């Protein structure tokens, strides 16, 4: 059996993320955001969301103290996010996907382009000289439709798995998703969270869609 | 280190600041023998001329010259006046009125940059070549004034004086005298103190009075020449800064030491040779006029109090 | 991809050498103010020219299609008229734009309204900045 | 556990802030305020308030003299605002967010817009030549609701860390936030400072309100 | 995007050709750079009002300010003949009637950029 | 297949030797900065130069064509103007681009528009980063 976790990531703040692989002009935006190379509309990499969500659940489920390696997390974190330990290895139950900017129609209805340029600077303390930077953030309110496949291996463990996934989404709603997060970028919010079955009918899809759609 | 004060400005003479607005001869201004000048709010007047005789009132407002300050609100039917923003008293002895600086709420205030520039001109009496890359004024922090009331304003008419008090057609809504204006000012004590401010202010005022103002006051003292007599040597306490309500060239320039007559002749050559007709030294000063009798007070001179925290 | 300036079709490859010799032309033969004095262009106004140009560049790099939209052409002609204003202000900036033929390049990019021409023109202005700061 | 510091920033002066990618006109405002692109609300960057708070605290916790890099500060700053020295990288407990305008309804109830333009110049002392400029400030009286996140990662330093946070707020009441602040703009004051927890019950949560609400 | 034949991508060219038609065939003393600057300082306040405005359809207050701009430019036109020479030669009041006949945001932005280009090429010559 | 550095041509047999020789030209006599002290180029700026040439190297190696494309040569001349910009910023970079003759090598690959010239220049730059990290580094 295979389940599909799907929802929407709206941005309450900028969320600059990623790096190119592209030349930059002289007085212009250094460090552009990653974009899906064909359309070249901005992207949330699945790796970045997996890394931050894994960091948050492995930090929180421990007790709040995390200094270990990714292969020394809890058995739950290694059950979902995969592991590479040498003897008793685990397949990752969640398969993340690259997440494209979805509501471009609603952002073009407001007649604004999908990425802005945030003008920042640092001030030297010793000599009082400045140093400007321009970074490319996505604009706030720009939704990101996503879908994640859940590899359903045992029925007697899926409810705790989805409770922990919802815990990771609620933890991720209180941090940033990438880039200069402590300076006011990256804050996300998950809405329209639902779970559908890829093929066939799961016995209890009501109690799983209740957890994420709480 | 971080000495915060409370600079209280008491206007001895009229104080006028900025505005960015030049209210025309007909634009929202009405003065008559009751001696008020109501300013009508901007877009409500034309959206009220939307609903009665639109093209007729536009044609009237463009072709009722040379008279619209009272003429078209008396012989048309615009005799009602509820569209005012506030009233203000006036001063005769005709149009194009300037405007005091207001926020979006319309209350007058003094921006802190104006007081900082005035204090910069006060401190730069010594070290005239105080360069582009100064380090004192990155620490001297000035703040905005309190939003003072709308009854500390009165419209004045400026006058210039060489041998007769010649009227000029410029109107500016200045501040009333004895108006209390509250600021706050902070700096670090490694570079400047309040005693440095006080001796710098006194030095600037005494260099302005001596050798250009009093030397041109002992000349051309006539029956319109002589509140306004000296105002320097009575109390040096409560010192004077000039806030730029058309104070003049001498207030803004500062190359004083040790030019006594070289300053006067270079100022005369610089101002006169490039702008207008050429006369002798000195050129003129600028008092104001308000009746009944004109009192002749100098623009911008104020009082200064500093109290800690 | 071609960009004819005065007599010189500059293509997508020789923009750097031409900006280099354009900057090296103003050096060893600088502007005279007609007052007799000692003058050349500052860096703040030339980087104001660049940050006029780059306000369109970092919105062009959103676009994949090689046909520029008419609001971008409005902004490019608006760059041209602001350059006309700033050249009207001081004769130093006017002589700079007359020597390093920015006006010819901006007429060419308004003539051929394509993405590649504006990217080449932005590279030309950017290399003009680079060789001004290098020299 | 994770704490949320929610308050309100009422402006007592202009606070022009930021730079934009938008064009100006010839006789008009140059250097407009930094705004959100979608809502067209004037905005306080999280970076701006974080940098000004860090400069005000670091100058104060080091007794007045501050002539060093931000990785040379005291550790009770570096565990608030982060650090990037080569060996002892300290994750920031504070997560700032972009602070949008919150009371546009109040300002259009008082029948004004959200911003003004401020006319200014400089004077030369040789020829008395002027050089006019216009700067676009937000009007005074406009609020700015914010939600700073606090990682509750140690329980023994949270009381004195929130004392430090309150001191950084109160030093920012005495000093400008951004833009032309030394010329009479940017004076800010804080209203309704409060703390709530993300999910759960922090036992020592009433006395943190006793520190902020003081 | 009409604005009295002035396309969105040729407002500068229209202003440039209009002002080459100004300084050639002049009137007798020339035009000062102050009254055109006053025209710009009248248009730029409602330019500042519109540039941050969300909705496409302009409000009553904006068009009312634009109308009093018409009244003001008619005042200096009736007061001085070089001013009305500028208003008829550079198609200014036709553009303002076009702004109040479209009442769209991009129409007023194009008009503001046109009068901006007028003063830019006045500084250029 | 050669690449004129000053007048001493490097081929695919003796470019790493001259890269190490240029590093020992820069080391053991470093750049005095007119303040009095001697400074050497930081690792972040030099790795910026390396990623600057690697944005083209990622697009060169995956093509068999011995004649370079017009888009690749555009980015090579853009690399030249960008290196000339950073050399105008701080003179510590300028002394590095002078002594390890980056601009003269990048002109030589700009003239002889062939894939082997850019590959030799890229291996020269990569060997130069290598000997920067090995000889006289902080690691």
């Amino acid at each position: 059996m295979k389940l599909v976790i799907e929802g929407t990531i709206v941005l309450k703040t900028g969320m600059h993320i990623g790096g190119s692989s592209d030349f930059s002009a002289i007085g212009a935006v250094a460090s552009p955001v990653v974009r899906d190379t064909l359309t070249r509309l901005p992207l949330i990499p699945g790796s970045s969301l997996k890394g931050k969500m894994r960091y948050l659940l492995a930090k929180e489920l421990n007790n709040g103290i995390l200094l270990n390696e990714p292969n020394n997390d809890q058995d739950e974190i290694l059950r979902l996010f995969g592991s590479s330990e040498k003897d008793k290895i685990r397949r990752a139950r969640l398969k993340f996907n690259d997440i494209k900017l979805s509501n471009l129609a609603e952002l073009e209805t407001f007649n604004v382009s999908s990425t802005e340029v945030k003008f920042e600077n640092t001030i030297n303390r010793k000599t009082a000289v400045a140093n400007p930077r321009q970074i490319e953030r996505v604009i706030a309110g720009s939704k990101f439709d996503f879908e994640i496949f859940y590899n359903l291996d045992d029925i007697k463990e899926v409810e705790k798995d989805f409770e922990n996934i919802k815990q990771g989404f609620d933890l991720l709603e209180f941090d940033y998703l990438g880039g200069h997060g402590t300076r006011g970028s990256g804050r996300i919010a998950f809405e329209n969270l639902s779970v559908i079955t890829a093929v066939g009918n799961f016995e209890k899809i009501n109690t799983l869609n209740e957890i994420l759609g709480a | 280190m971080k000495k915060t004060y409370r600079v209280t400005l008491t206007a001895l003479g009229p104080i006028f600041i900025g505005g960015g607005e030049k209210l025309k001869k007909y634009e929202y201004i009405f003065d008559k023998q009751k001696k008020v000048a109501h300013m009508i709010d901007h877009t409500k007047f034309t959206k009220y001329l939307l609903e009665k005789n639109l093209l007729d009132d536009f044609t009237s407002r463009v072709n009722s010259h040379f008279d619209l300050y009272d003429y078209l609100v008396n012989k048309k039917g615009i005799v009602f006046m509820p569209l005012v923003k506030y009233s203000v008293p006036v001063a005769q002895f005709m149009n194009d009125l300037n405007t005091f600086v207001k926020d979006a709420f319309g209350r007058p205030y003094i921006p802190g940059s104006s007081l900082k520039g005035a204090l910069r001109t006060a401190i730069l009496n010594d070290l005239k070549e105080d360069t582009k890359e100064n380090e004192v004024f990155a620490h001297l922090q000035v703040s905005d004034s309190e939003t003072i009331d709308l009854e500390n304003l009165k419209v004045y008419q400026k006058v210039d004086y060489s041998k007769t008090a010649k009227p000029l057609p410029l109107y500016r809504e200045c501040l009333k005298p004895n108006t209390e204006i509250t600021f706050t000012v902070s700096f670090d004590d490694e570079y400047l103190t309040l005693k440095k401010i006080q001796n710098a202010l006194h030095k600037t005022y005494q260099h302005y009075y001596i050798k250009w103002l009093k030397g041109g006051k002992v000349g051309e003292t006539l029956i319109k020449g002589v509140t306004f007599a000296l105002d320097q040597p009575s109390q040096n306490q409560g010192e004077i800064i000039y806030i730029g309500g058309g104070a003049g060239f001498v207030s803004k320039t500062l190359h004083y030491k040790s030019k006594n007559r070289d300053q006067a002749r270079n100022d005369s050559f610089d101002i006169l040779k490039q702008l207008f007709r050429t006369t002798y030294s000195k050129m003129r000063s600028v008092p104001d006029n308000v009746p009944t009798g004109k009192h002749y007070l100098e623009m911008g001179k104020a009082r200064i109090k500093l109290e800690e925290l | 991809t071609e960009l004819k300036i005065g007599n010189e079709k500059v293509n997508s490859t020789n923009f750097g050498d031409f900006a280099e010799k354009a900057i090296r032309g103003i050096n060893h033969k600088p502007f005279v103010n007609s007052k007799g004095g000692e003058q050349k262009i500052t860096t703040s106004k030339i980087r104001g020219i660049l940050e006029l140009v780059n306000k369109v560049y970092n919105r062009v790099i959103n676009t994949n299609d090689v046909e520029l939209s008419e609001n971008i052409l409005a902004d490019i002609a608006y760059i041209k008229v602001k350059i006309a204003y700033e050249s009207g202000r001081e004769p130093v900036v006017k002589d700079f734009i007359q020597r390093t033929a920015f006006t010819a390049a901006i007429t060419d990019v308004m003539n051929q309204r394509t993405r590649e021409s504006f990217l080449l023109f932005a590279r030309y202005v950017e290399s003009l900045i680079a060789y001004f700061k290098f020299y």
